[PDB]
């Protein structure tokens, strides 16, 4: 069988991705990272290495050397979350890890929900589902995902959600932000329903709109949509709401512009 | 059911595109893997056209009159039209009978006109599952077998599907580098699956006169083949992507030991591995299915394909004609420049030069060249008799053979050669016995998937 | 201005795919029959992009990044983008130059980033038309030429025109099998024209340091082979199309003649024998242009194409991501094959394969084979200096050819073989004489085609 | 160089119009069809051959031997050209050899006009455009020269034309059907223009439309408008107004259903 010559195979394609990599192994470059408190330290190393057990290993530690019962999920869990998701968004670490990662800290999270009672403090909830008649659940895990690593209380609706759901949990839960996934041509037009019956009793709040089957377009003849393309621009788009805009029109001039 | 535990060729160099050990005659004086490659076209109906069953069977007549059209205008001795169901036309057995009808309709018109020779693929939708979970053995089962048998009594000449066996736990695992988690949905659920619903596939193709054609791993490697995405994606290693392909192969090969023939789904990469086992007709996308998703082994996975596929493509207008027009005849043409070589005995450079082409742009494509891929089949069939010990050997044996490339001119990152050294270690870390790796996962996802329902495959 | 009367090549075999004897270098780091094969990506915008100028500007830059994103992430080393002006950027010259811009603009990024190899060519309409007449030495003449040289001031790397020469006569002859009106609208007219033009055309690729790369008879030879359409069709015998390409040949040479240096227009499939005869690099475009049109000659057109086109496309959504994303994937990955055939000197087979495969679809494919084309080659230059003889034996030359190959196995039908019979028989009446063909034909057009206007060729 | 033995080449691809071509010659299957009838029959080969010469010749002698001027339209032309346009449809012959009938029958045509005083009669008028912005000629001569071979009456509009004057066209003719051919993208739309400045000025006339661009749905949701694909179909919808079908809906049932 035929092969190539170094110098032919050069010329023939190129992996693109291979010259682009950083020197920084993703280990030292989170190290580079990590707070050097002792206390926090072990911890925020804890959820990079998506070891669950350390976490707790590690938060035991820190509420008998000292106290801070709920808050060591922002001082410990969200500052080692902000590494991973850091960390990612230079492209050192890839999504699985940043799935780990979330996995380790939402089990430190429910273990300072058992010495508490205090209940914890989000930067509000978001809504997330897939249009009606999807099964397609990646691309909303990943929004999913994402959106509690980076600090927001998530309802996840699930699957073929079917609008009456949806419109009864953004009362439930009156969230900053909404968020739909659509993948099939058959399946786009459930944004419709819930754009329409969101309108159809007052209410006005972003709807990040995503998917494959989603461009930039489809979503804008929808007043509350916004388009997302990458699962990275769901969290994004929420602190938009912490720094003040509800304005959709004022959104998608900060966001849209493909 | 039978287990395979030798090849079916003795080295990788008899593989060639076009010629399978075993062909299979079907439709209207069609022959699959005798000594010529075929264009299998596939299409989507408009989302309009799904409002009623005939609106379906309207938009469908459109698309085969449109496809059987080009073929003749344009001197193409064959074609394969595959009709991958809508859910409506699955879940109700006589809608896809209908639609299989009406195409066989115009194809036997077109056949007795020109001589033009063709056969009809459904491939039925696994329905088997609603909103909250997976019901592989449920109610919608025997739905599903009176779909095939339907389609089969009115039609379709060769019948598909592509089965969600092991994709919950798949869907667990892909998106946290759970390698023993891979194994097991894909290798073991997926093979356990594929043996309860193959046996009866086979038997409804056998009543009705039909050919028992294939299945496809689309679920979970395919899967983890997109969310790997292009070279600088940062969403799924590309090297454990490829490890999900290896095991994907024994998975898929299980429908042949369960009574398919060939030829097998074009979504199925991984059939590359068990035409090399089994020796059986398989068809293949790539460069020429750009239409439905962008791939890194364009040209690579023509080198010993029997049918040529664009996957799917949405049925609407171009300027070159319909969509379903101006892809069939890229597909044709790619099949005539093979068949030229094969007539004219320069199908072997030319599959070389196919495998050559992509063997070096990612370790998906380097796995799936022939020799390579080869090799991955003669390390499943050293266990054939073992379901899970023939899929360990086939993630590992492919974790040697991008090692290799590594060491030669494939040229990973770092963080690919890291994944794919964790993830080695994490299969030679797993036990030999097959009882002792069932029972813990058994026990481990039960707890960590909660959507995980053991009952779906006989547990 | 100045004429062949020798080819390039001494013989027929010495012609090979990606590479020509005079290469050209361009853009940004690409270079052109230089021992590879590329990619060339067309594309339309939807008609709500041709609202504004913005909206233009705006579609044109969703086009360029969603190619470059896609050559990167598939690992592909080359691409070249063609932007064929919609009107409006050729009556507005700083249309095309800003469209121009914005797309250069993107380009760079991604050279810059990755080191891909790219250059844009722009193809300005031939604007010289009004509703009723072609005025080609008009008050629109200078406009056509701002378009040509803002657009190479503002980031065109190659400039071409699909030009208008000799249309008139050729739409009367070619619905009326006037095999001598062919003759007098491609060969005469269509010669004098492509002198004016190109000779401008050059001297404003040389004041401004880019590429005079070529024509293409589109507007003559492409319409009769559109209106002959498919084996089935009756509208015009594909062996009246094959002469009308014949013809072609030496009215497109002009250009490289009058200072043009290559690569030719896709759509100019003459552009085999302009290449045998010049020895300089030439597009092309098959089997995948099927987004644009149907042919008979899918996979002979590669068998010494220097870059490999789609033709045309509406840019829009498909399954697989942007319509200019699927199809330049397909492109990459045809040259992928070809570029792994030259890099391991089997191109020669392979050239030979691709021929091989459509030589005996139709007279129009039989004609365009290598060798044929070659011969074609060789009978214009043994008059070069002649316009019309050149042409006239260009067309007697392909007459012998198809004859040929229709008494070896080209299998014509009884009434393609009486139509090339009346063809060769009015084509061998006519005089050896330029100036007496010019004198009755000059007459005869003036009388029989009123809208003809014997002024647009300084008559 | 490589080449094929007659078994591989069979293999390979299949000229499927080869087996299918009938065995008379165009020649021999016009005279199976041509009228006897002494005096007319060098007028019908005439026509056939597409030899105006002997068209006229053919006419004088049969003026001189009976009367007839303006009856041979009928008896003579149309009878000569009916045979070219069966083997056409019967795909014997070829557009351009019913291209230089037309030529041969038009020319006889206005040679009877010379004769006549009496005028001649048509089975209506129709009118023929390209939608504005549009070049391409081709389909719209086509439709012509089937329209006037049918034994209509055509009023030729030419290329790129404005809407406005077509509206001053179907006017000033009062013509029984309009048609249109669009090729592309960028010039369909032409239709609307037309179609609602046809009803703001309160015209019901079918207008059958055709060309590359366009198909069933885009002239459906037009109010006056037809599809036709192949030039063939625009005598066909002709028929049907002469039949008595002025409703586009009546219309549309029995030539839509593509
Ligand atoms: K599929
Ligand atoms: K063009
Ligand atoms: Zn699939
Ligand atoms: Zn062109
Ligand atoms: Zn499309």
């Amino acid at each position: 069988m035929l092969d190539f010559t170094e110098a032919s195979l050069k010329k023939v394609l190129t992996r693109y991705n291979v010259a682009l990599e950083k020197a920084l192994t993703p280990e030292e470059a989170a190290e580079e990272l990590y707070p050097k408190d002792e206390l926090i330290y072990p911890i925020a190393k804890a959820i990079f290495e998506g070891e669950e057990d350390d976490v707790v290993e590690g938060l035991q530690a820190a509420i008998e050397a000292g106290k801070d019962p709920i808050d060591l999920i922002d001082d410990a869990l969200m500052v080692g979350m902000g590494v991973v998701i850091r960390l990612y968004d230079e492209g050192v670490i890839f999504l699985p890890n940043v799935m780990m990662s979330a996995d380790a800290m939402l089990e430190g999270i429910e273990y300072c929900k058992e010495n508490s009672g205090a209940t914890p403090k989000t930067k509000g909830t978001v809504v997330c589902h897939v249009a009606e008649g999807d099964v397609h659940d990646i691309g909303k895990n990943i929004v999913t995902a994402l959106l509690r690593a980076n600090g927001y209380n998530v309802v996840d609706l699930g699957r073929d959600v079917p609008a009456e759901e949806v419109l009864a949990a953004v009362q439930k839960e009156k969230p900053i932000m909404l968020t739909g996934t659509a993948l099939m041509t058959t399946t786009m037009y459930a944004f419709k329903e819930v754009n329409d019956m969101l309108l159809e009793n007052g209410i006005k709040i972003p709807f990040a709109c995503g998917g494959g089957a989603v461009n930039q377009d489809f979503v804008s003849q929808f007043a509350l949509g916004v388009y997302g393309e990458e699962a990275a621009d769901a969290p994004k788009i929420a602190d938009a709401i912490i720094a003040g805009t509800t304005d959709v029109t004022e959104l998608r001039e900060k966001f849209h512009k493909h | 059911a039978k287990r395979y535990t030798s090849m079916a060729y003795a080295n990788a160099d008899e593989m060639t595109f076009g010629v399978s050990k075993y062909p299979v005659k079907a439709g209207l004086d069609l022959e699959i893997g005798a000594g010529y490659t075929i264009p299998e076209i596939n299409y989507a109906p408009r989302p309009e056209a799904g409002a009623s069953k005939e609106k379906l069977i309207k938009e469908y007549e459109r698309i085969t009159t449109d496809v059987m059209e080009r073929m003749v205008q344009v001197g193409f001795p064959a074609i394969i039209l595959e009709t991958e169901h809508v859910q409506q036309m699955s879940n109700n057995p006589s809608w896809g009978a209908e639609v299989a009808h009406a195409q066989k309709t115009i194809m036997e018109k077109y056949h007795d006109e020109y001589g033009i020779k063709c056969a009809l693929r459904h491939t039925i939708g696994d329905i088997r599952e609603n909103r909250e979970f997976l019901q592989l053995r449920g109610d919608k089962y025997s739905v599903f077998l009176e779909a095939f048998e339907q389609c089969a009594e009115n039609g379709a000449d060769l019948l598909s599907v592509e089965s969600m066996g092991g994709k919950e736990v798949f869907d667990y695992a892909v998106l946290r580098n759970d390698i023993p988690g891979l194994l097991y949905s894909i290798g073991c659920l997926g093979s356990i699956d594929m043996e309860l619903i193959w046996t009866d596939i086979s038997k409804i193709a056998k009543k009705t006169g039909t050919i028992s054609a294939g299945d496809t791993d689309c679920a979970q490697a395919n899967t983890a083949m997109f969310i790997g995405g292009g070279l600088l994606n940062k969403n799924l290693a590309h090297t454990i992507a490829v490890i999900a392909r290896a095991i994907s192969a024994p998975r898929s090969l299980v429908a042949y030991e369960a009574g398919a023939v060939g030829p097998g789904k074009d979504c199925g990469y991984e059939n590359i591995i068990v035409k090399a086992i089994t020796g059986m007709p398989m068809t293949m996308e790539g460069k020429t299915s750009t239409c439905a998703h962008s791939d890194v082994m364009g040209n690579l996975v023509m080198q010993c394909c029997d049918c040529w596929s664009n996957e799917s493509v949405e049925y609407h207008g171009e300027f070159g004609g319909t969509t379903v027009q101006c892809w069939s005849e890229t597909l044709a043409y790619d099949c005539a420049l093979m068949n030229t070589a094969l007539e004219t005995k320069n199908d072997k450079v030319l599959r070389d030069l196919m495998m050559l082409s992509d063997r070096y742009r990612d370790p998906q494509a380097y796995m799936l060249a022939y020799d390579n891929a080869y090799r991955v089949g003669q390390s499943i069939v050293k266990d054939g008799d073992n379901i899970y010990l023939r899929a360990k050997n086939a993630a590992i044996e492919c974790c040697n053979i991008i090692e290799e490339g590594a060491a030669g001119k494939l040229e990973l990152s770092r963080f690919e050669t890291k994944a794919l050294a964790d993830a080695k270690a994490a299969l030679e870390a797993l036990p030999d016995d097959m009882d002792k790796f069932m029972d813990d996962c058994l026990t481990k996802y039960k707890s960590e998937v909660k959507v995980f329902k053991p009952e779906n495959y006989g547990f």
